[PDB]
């Protein structure tokens, strides 16, 4: 796990990583991995979350304070933030 | 307050180069 | 280059404006990070906050968008995800 | 109302090929 | 005279590849410059990243994206052009 | 069988490995496409995809490679281009 950028509590940061670790174990497809993580965070911490999973993308997003994380798990980059 | 985030995947630096065999 | 709409929940005018705006972005930048910034900012001014934009060749996503405010399309080899939330 | 979107980039398929110049 | 030995590419791109290569041979004498012209042109026209080999005696093993590969002769000169990355 | 490095953007160990791998290739195969295939396949295995290899006596080239993953050299009278892109 490598955290590139984060404006989020340490407990949530750890929870995002755990949830993503679970996602990788269940799914191989980026589309499915993102779906799992988003739904999980929508259930645990209310809507509305958004998740991006891939190795090549650029992004410009707006997030609620203390609700944003961007990190790598192995060779895969994961963007997770709350907006709406 | 809402904050803006501008993040992107790591950039693999690329180089272009010429090669020519000798006569 | 050539615009190809894979998925869209958006008005025909807005879709075209998204394509035009993205076309300008590619002409302006080569970095995906910069291209996404231009598109988001442009749509924030034109169609009010809050928009989000993803630009790249390899990614998967699961997002929630307002109705009639979502488009996902290609410009050449580049995939562009644009939505309001 | 809010809608959910599940989209992902196309897979870029790679192919390998051999090439050999003709005998001069 | 154009002779296509092997190709995984659209007909429009193929013809554009031959024309582009035809221009290169008329302008340059050194193979590396001929290859540079073709590569640079296809990077601009059909997005990065392209690679080009020009010569009379070589063998190769390369990996290319699908529908982005051509191998042909212009007279006695062999031209390999493909996209990878 | 003299190795001559004309141009290189690559680690010394990788460079040395490129020469060794090519030496094996020339000993095993005589057709240039086969020599290139051997080297490419071997470097895809050792140092991950995606590599490309050109083997010949007369060619010019313009390619784009990842940093620290390019070598162009001769083994005797044969020129070998090897680089990673994608």
């Amino acid at each position: 796990a490598v955290i590139k950028n984060a404006d989020m509590s340490d407990d949530m940061q750890q929870d995002a990583i755990d949830c993503a670790t679970q996602a990788l174990e269940k799914y191989n497809i980026e589309k499915d991995i993102a779906a799992y993580i988003k739904k999980e965070f929508d259930k645990k911490y209310n809507p509305t979350w958004h998740c991006i999973v891939g190795r090549n993308f650029g992004s410009y997003v707006t997030h609620e304070t203390k609700h944003f994380i961007y990190f790598y798990l192995g060779q895969v980059a994961i963007l997770l933030f709350k907006s709406g | 307050f809402m904050q803006h985030a501008n993040v992107a995947t790591d950039q693999v630096v690329m180089k272009s180069v010429e090669c020519q065999t000798e006569p």
